């Protein structure tokens, strides 16, 4: 078996490179960050843009969603996070406390936290309902590139340049596993939160059992030696793992073989970020500068 | 821009 994503829509109106795409968790959307210091909403089955919420002074590198699809967070070069409310697209609240880029953030399963990571080497956990950092996790020693909660929200795992994954109970910031065996650029928890998938600058991603300290497979034939690509389960239909690439194609592998399934063609710039529908056998796809936009595929499978 | 939009290094 083997997917047959086609092209749908391309989506224009990011002004600079585009930095990542994420699917709300109700289907209904898509959010996109992007290096113009916007987000703009746009609707998951026709490609219709919805709107832009603006307010970051400098670019944003990632956004995601909360588990009701009702706030965003962004992470900016202005070194803030910013939680916002999608419906009036206002930012409710500014994160303020990393001393560089806000790289990556992620929203816990039960929406009340979020979790930061920053070119200055930190980790930090904040309230959202009050905006405060809650803790300030020292968790690597270079540029934190993923940060990612189990499915319970009880673990965090981040990666960095410094070349570690690391698994941190979230109720006392303790570091309970280092994955210490290149650059990592991306990292995130499987479904049922057993497994990590951790891309590395050398133009691999690996599965992991991050309990066991096994890596169980091994996903090449992309390039990535440069950029943070983002990387995801496919679970809609068959099993896949998805990734963007600096040859300017969407990758797709089976999950248990590793043999790559599809190619998917016709960016014009690194495809810094994919993401995966959760009803729909559907992928977002987005590059950089030389592109800017964005493109939904679907697949029968 | 924005830091993922560069090459990832310190």
């Amino acid at each position: 078996v083997k997917p047959n994503y086609a092209l749908k829509f391309t989506l224009a109106g990011h002004t600079k490179a585009v930095s990542s795409v994420k699917f709300s968790p109700n289907g209904e959307w898509l959010a996109s960050s992007s290096a113009d210091k916007l987000i703009k909403i746009w609707g998951a089955y026709d490609g219709k843009f919805e709107k832009t919420i603006s307010g970051h002074k400098l670019g944003i590198s990632d956004v995601a969603w909360s588990s009701d699809s009702n706030l965003l967070v962004s992470a900016s070069d202005d070194k803030t996070l910013k939680i916002w409310d999608v419906s009036s697209g206002k930012c409710l609240k500014t994160l303020k406390g990393h001393s560089n880029y806000v790289f990556c953030c992620n929203f816990n399963p039960q929406s009340n936290l979020i979790v930061s990571g920053s070119f200055d080497e930190s980790v930090r956990i904040w309230d959202v309902k009050t905006g405060k950092c809650l803790k300030t996790l020292p968790a690597h020693s270079d540029p934190v590139s993923a940060v990612h909660f189990n499915r319970d929200g009880s673990l965090i795992v981040s990666s960095s340049y410094d070349g570690l994954c690391r698994i941190w109970d979230t109720a006392s910031g303790q570091c309970l596993k280092t994955l210490i065996d290149p650059p990592v650029s991306f990292v995130k928890f499987s479904p049922n939160g057993k497994y990590i998938l951790a891309a590395t600058l050398d133009n691999t991603l690996k599965l992991w059992d991050y309990s066991k300290g096994k890596c169980l497979k091994t996903y090449t034939g992309h390039k990535n030696e440069k950029y943070c690509i983002f990387a995801n389960f496919s679970v809609t239909g068959g099993k896949w793992i998805v990734s963007g690439s600096e040859d300017n194609l969407v990758y797709i592998w089976n999950l248990q073989t590793k043999e790559i399934v599809q190619k998917l063609q016709g960016h014009t710039d690194v495809v810094i970020s994919t993401a995966c529908h959760p009803t729909e056998n559907i992928i977002a796809s987005a590059a950089l500068e030389n592109d800017k936009t964005i493109k939904l595929w679907k697949s029968d499978c | 821009g924005a830091a993922r939009c560069r090459v990832f290094s310190p």
